[PDB]
């Protein structure tokens, strides 16, 4: 358990490149003989929230598209690469959404669209 | 021999690094006992130089060989101990010293041994065990240390001549070891920046060694004039700066900081450098010392790599060098090779050496003379180092081919302006640079040169000088229906390449010739096209050039 | 292109008369890298075409004479090109990872007789940027451990 | 299964045949334990002759592995090539395999098969231009397998100086009436 657990990082592309950079860069300073939250404080150089307010900390959390929250068992993941939208959603209603639309195109596993709200390029990866 | 290194090394870090406990002891003792028996042991109890001479046809030869290295190592790696026992005991450095007598006892018959067959093995210049960071520590003692607790039992050491050419010995092989692979052989040659440190430290060791004491100190014998002290530690200095510009180019301010930009350290290393060369050559020794004049001319070269073109000291470097290029004569064909061949590439990153190219030619032109033997022509005012021995076999090759260079440019230019169609002064600068080439020639020409490479490579050059004049004259049939008419320089280029180089190319054709296979038809064949593409030229420019031609 | 490119670098660099002259254009090496930064976005396209071309570089201008100026330094930068190019977009394009690591891989193990010391230095400078990023291509690795019996010893320790 | 893959530790440079003639006669005997005894002799010392022997030896028995362990072997097979036994071993091996007995379960071991030699054949080179010519010169039969198209493919999907080769064999394949629908 204490050794290296498999993580990775969902959210704001601009957003989730230092925290992947920061961690390649000094995941040799990783150690097991700490605890895994006192490794990645010092790892990742970041502290987490404790309970900021987890119900309703101020957001509206639900997907934008189906305005829910526990679709089938997702969570709101995938989100905008924007300051000014940061809007979830859904990876079923975000795809079904980008699918549709004349804009959008698929490379392999990767669709490239508009960000319903604000209209900026997102990314969904299957 | 390399267990006796590993233990060593590791009983030292576990004196210095574990302690701070009834087991080293052991280890310490038994090493205790092999310094001192083996100080008292000779040659006869491995039965060596006596009773199997080494022979590389017997297994008992090679049986003796392998043991005699085996013992050199062993020696050497009690060396080691010895020295890192204490601080600098008197006694334990008389072992180093007898140690080192077997040693030396033993690489001298090795090298009689190697004195009957060829030097093909490389198993004498086979690696010391030695760890580079001992090296360093080593020279420091021997040189730069002076305390009296030290310095009393140093003294014996420092009293050495074999001992002290041994010493700068390791050091170079340590350093060829690194040049050669990525790093060197023993223990932390692995982690480049303790590499780094101990290629600083070797280097301060020897900057001093040179600077302080000169080479002008040989009171050892008339044989150690190409094996003195103060030429090693500059051989070392030379391979240091090449290796670490190769490898560690990115830490040279760190490197220097041992010894602000590159500029002003770079700037007083050259003059304290370079006083020491111009006072070896000031001198004025008749028996004269190339070898040291080579490296000093060698290492110059190297460190003028790091001053930008653009500097005042750069400019300094230049002068500098274009004034020994113009007193000192110095009668050997590699220190003119050596300098020429730094003036040129100090001076074509300043302008162009064209203008130098024709002066060298005159001075060429001089000394031999003509092939008619009625031109008495000297111009020895021009530069010093030009000499019958020199000039003749060896400055033309160089000057040509810089002229060959010259040529290159220049076609790389014509080509990018027959592609073209940033047009008028591009073909001035063309025009200008083939000017002075064709009055460089016209001084080339006219020579007497040796039946050696001199007359085969100079008719090279003019047929690439024809080859150039008709790409020049393609583009000019090329350019000439847009525009409309012939610039006047192209016209005095033609009428200057008409009346002055042809002529004289006949009759260096018949020189060469008549005195006794491919180049020769070559030129006339350039030359043939030349005279075709200027008629079509002469024709499509509305100017008449073939009345300058004959 | 790029050998012309550095043909033409080299002999500018050696040369003040040509410094003078010529107004110091963009080298096709620049653009190319430029290219990469801009290519980080989305462009998927251009990306599959890259990796092929570095690895052509890279193949063609490995060196070949220990088994000078004109062989080394437009060769040395065509492969150290592919090299940079090849690090430079698995730093920021996820999805070509495993490929240039297979790749780089499949030119590791097998040859063994082509110097292929460049290969290594790549794959030195790959890893360490991000080694997180090979436990997403692992299986990759533990199929060459099964040929690290077979291979030359100063392949093998770097 | 653990007291044979301690013996190479165990058993000096000597008694090294009988033991393989021994254990190879144990692999004729039983199939459970082909995996762990090509391990160990891979493992010890023995003559290339006795080699060849076991490897003709194992290959009539293909058939009869049990699924799990079929990939390794064939690892063994194919790092026991030489350049020139390449086509024979390669035919038989070609003819001996099937796909059609083996099919989850299944599948993920074939996947695994097919992994086995992807790397291969990546990782050797002559294994690739023999395997065709093994497909190539025996156009005779109209019987052929699931297996042929598949490899084909595979070996097109890597490596690309074969590709024209690949297609030219497919071409004649196809207008001789080999290669169909079904
Ligand atoms: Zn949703
Ligand atoms: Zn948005």
């Amino acid at each position: 358990p204490t050794m290296l657990p498999e993580c990775f990082f969902l959210g704001a592309d601009h957003v989730v490149k230092p925290l992947g950079i920061k961690l390649s860069r000094n995941i040799h300073l990783w150690d097991p003989e700490n605890s895994v939250l006192q490794n990645l404080k010092d790892v990742l150089e970041i502290d987490f929230p404790a309970r900021a307010i987890l119900e309703k900390s101020d957001f509206t959390m639900d997907c934008g598209i189906c305005y829910a929250y526990q679709l089938d068992g997702t969570i709101p993941d995938q989100v905008c690469d924007n300051s000014q939208c940061g809007q979830p959603f859904h990876q079923i209603c975000l795809y079904e959404w980008l699918r549709g639309l004349l804009t959008s195109r698929q490379s392999f596993n990767i669709i490239f669209g508009e960000c319903p709200y604000c209209s900026k390029p997102i990314t969904l990866k299957m | 021999d390399y267990l006796l290194c590993c233990i060593q090394h590791c009983l030292a870090w576990y004196k210095n690094t574990v302690i701070p406990e009834a087991f080293y002891e052991d280890l310490d003792d038994i090493l205790e006992s092999i310094t001192n028996r083996m100080i008292k042991s000779e040659l006869e109890d491995f039965e060596l130089d006596k009773s199997a001479d080494f022979s590389q046809s017997t297994s008992i030869g090679i049986k003796n060989n392998i043991s005699a290295f085996l013992v050199m190592g062993v020696c050497e790696v009690l060396i080691e101990y010895n020295f890192s026992i204490s601080s600098f005991s008197k006694n334990r450095f008389e072992d180093i010293l007898s140690l080192f007598m077997c040693y030396k006892k033993l690489s001298d018959i090795l090298n009689e041994k190697a004195g009957k067959a060829k030097t093909k093995m490389a198993n004498k210049t086979s690696d010391s065990l030695l760890s580079m960071k001992f090296v360093s520590s080593l020279l420091t003692a021997l040189f730069r240390d002076s305390i009296q607790s030290h310095q009393e039992s140093l003294s014996v050491l420092r009293s050495s001549n074999e001992f002290m050419r041994y010493a700068v010995n390791v050091a170079l092989q340590k350093v060829q070891q690194l040049k050669e692979t990525g790093h060197v052989s023993g223990p932390d040659g692995q982690n480049p920046e303790k590499i780094f440190q101990n290629l600083c430290d070797l280097t301060r060791v020897l900057l001093w060694r040179y600077t302080s004491i000169p080479t002008s100190v040989e009171e050892s014998g008339k044989k150690e004039k190409g094996k003195s002290i103060s030429l090693l530690c500059l051989e070392g200095l030379q391979k240091i700066f090449s290796a670490v510009q190769q490898f560690y180019q990115p830490k040279i301010q760190q490197f220097l900081r041992a010894l602000v930009s590159v500029t002003q350290r770079t700037a007083f290393q050259i003059r304290q450098f370079q006083r020491s060369l111009l006072n070896l050559l000031s001198s004025q020794e008749e028996d004269f010392n190339s070898k040291e004049a080579l490296l000093l001319v060698t290492v110059l070269t190297s460190l003028s790599k790091l001053l930008e073109p653009s500097s005042p000291q750069f400019v300094q470097m230049l002068s500098w060098t274009s004034k020994i290029c113009k007193e000192n004569s110095r009668e050997d064909a590699l220190f003119c090779k050596s300098l020429m061949n730094l003036l040129f590439s100090l001076h074509v990153s300043y302008k162009s050496p064209v203008i130098l190219l024709r002066d060298l030619s005159q001075d060429i032109h001089g000394h031999l003379g003509d092939i008619d033997q009625d031109v008495e022509v000297e111009k020895t005012n021009h530069f010093a180092i030009v000499n019958l021995r020199t000039a003749a076999p060896t400055v033309c090759l160089l000057v040509l081919s810089q002229a060959e260079k010259v040529l290159e440019e220049v076609d790389w230019l014509i080509t990018k302006l027959k592609g073209q169609v940033p047009n008028q002064p591009v073909e001035k600068a063309i025009i200008m640079q083939l000017g002075t080439l064709l009055t460089f020639f016209h001084e080339l020409v006219q020579t007497a040169l040796p039946s050696g490479s001199c007359v085969d490579t100079l008719l090279k050059d003019l047929c690439k000088m024809y080859t150039t004049l008709t790409a020049l004259v393609r583009y000019y049939l090329q350019v000439c229906q847009s525009s409309g008419g012939i610039p006047k320089n192209m016209e005095k280029l033609v009428k200057l390449s008409g009346s002055h180089l042809t002529p004289l190319c006949y009759s260096f054709i018949s020189y060469v010739q008549n005195k006794s296979t491919k180049p020769i038809p070559n030129l006339i064949f350039a030359i043939e096209q030349y005279e075709k593409f200027l008629i079509h030229l002469s024709k499509k420019s509305k100017v008449s050039l073939m009345q300058h031609m004959k | 292109s790029v050998v012309k490119s550095f043909k033409d670098l080299q002999l500018l660099q050696g040369s003040k008369f040509l410094q003078n002259l010529v107004p110091h254009r963009s080298y096709v090496s620049t653009m190319i890298l430029e290219v990469v930064k801009n290519s980080v976005h989305s462009w998927d396209h251009v990306t599959q075409g890259l990796v092929e071309l570095g690895f052509i570089l890279m193949d063609s201008y490995g060196p070949k004479k220990v088994l000078p100026s004109l062989s080394r330094m437009p060769n040395q930068h065509a492969c150290k090109l592919g090299a940079n190019i090849l690090l430079e977009t698995f730093k920021i394009h996820e999805m070509i990872r495993q490929e240039i690591l297979e790749q780089v891989l499949n030119r590791v193990v097998t040859r063994a007789s082509s110097p292929i010391s460049h290969f290594l230095d790549l794959l030195s400078n790959i890893v360490m940027y991000a080694p997180l990023v090979l436990q997403s291509c692992s299986s990759k690795v533990t199929e060459a451990f099964d040929y690290l019996s077979f291979l030359p010893l100063q392949t093998v320790q770097r | 299964h653990d007291i044979i893959t301690s013996l190479p530790e165990i058993l000096g440079d000597s008694q090294h045949a009988d033991v393989g003639k021994e254990l190879s006669d144990l692999l004729i005997e039983n199939t459970s334990l082909t995996v762990p005894i090509l391990d160990v002799l891979s493992s010890l010392r023995l003559d290339p002759n006795f080699l060849l022997k076991v490897r003709q030896l194992v290959m009539d028995k293909l058939s009869s592995i049990r699924l799990e362990d079929l990939p390794v072997i064939i690892k063994f097979i194919l790092h026991s090539v030489t350049a020139m036994d390449t086509l024979e071993v390669i035919s038989e091996l070609r003819e001996k395999l099937d796909l059609q007995h083996c099919v989850s379960s299944g599948q993920s071991c074939i996947i695994l098969l097919f992994d086995v030699i992807k790397s291969a054949i990546r990782y050797e080179k002559t294994i690739s231009e023999a395997w065709i010519k093994a497909i190539e010169n025996t156009a005779s039969v109209s019987e052929h397998k699931v297996f042929d198209l598949v490899m084909l493919f595979i070996i097109y999907s890597t490596n690309t100086q074969t590709k024209k080769y690949i297609d030219r064999v497919l071409r004649n394949k196809i207008r001789s009436g080999c290669i169909q629908e079904q």
